[PDB]
């Protein structure tokens, strides 16, 4: 077993409306290898075959998936839109590259800044987003914005954004 | 806006 530089929780959001928010969360288990990350993901339903209005989520030991959590209060998420017709394409692909950034620690220097990573599957579009613990720190925000972007392979005609988790709950930068 | 992080608006 090959050791990762941090343990990962993995959440699952549940769309069911006749249950709390809290019902509806589930942290459904932790890995630190590589093997225990490939073990849970092969054992998990693929973004792609989520319920409309479920999420999936991987966030550093000890930060909730939630912004007003220590680490994420003064943070913001890099948002991914996916359209309907590229859930087929691009959805897995994406989340499994995103995972991979997030547990690979493929930001160098500003990985550290990183908190996690969610996914929302709904019917009007997809999104994915890799969250940061510091929306203030340019350097780390605009480094993992690029090297994000460039995994995923996106072209530049294609400008993702990054919001604050404080105007989400009411662009600071983009490439 | 309910989603995964934002609860507030979920109730
Ligand atoms: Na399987």
């Amino acid at each position: 077993k090959h050791p990762l530089q941090n343990r990962w929780a993995l959440w699952f959001f549940k769309n069911d409306k006749s249950k709390t928010w809290q019902a509806n969360l589930r942290l459904i288990s932790k890995f630190d290898t590589v093997e225990d990350f490939w073990a849970l993901y092969n054992h998990i339903q693929l973004s792609s075959n989520l319920m409309p209005g479920c999420d999936y989520s991987l966030f550093k030991d000890g930060i909730e998936p939630m912004w007003e959590d220590e680490k994420n209060k003064r943070g913001g998420r890099w948002l991914i839109t996916l359209n309907k017709q590229q859930r087929r394409s691009d959805l897995d692909r994406f989340w499994l590259e995103t995972l991979l950034c997030l547990i690979g620690e493929s930001f160098d220097d500003y990985s550290d800044d990183v908190c996690g990573a969610v996914v929302n599957v709904r019917a009007k579009g997809d999104k994915i987003a890799i969250w940061t613990t510091e929306c203030e720190n340019r350097e780390a925000v605009t480094h993992i914005g690029r090297v994000y972007k460039e995994r995923l392979g996106l072209p530049p005609k294609i400008v993702i954004g990054y919001q604050s988790h404080a105007d989400t709950a009411t662009n600071r930068f983009v490439v | 806006a309910c989603e995964m992080g934002f609860f507030q608006d979920c109730g």
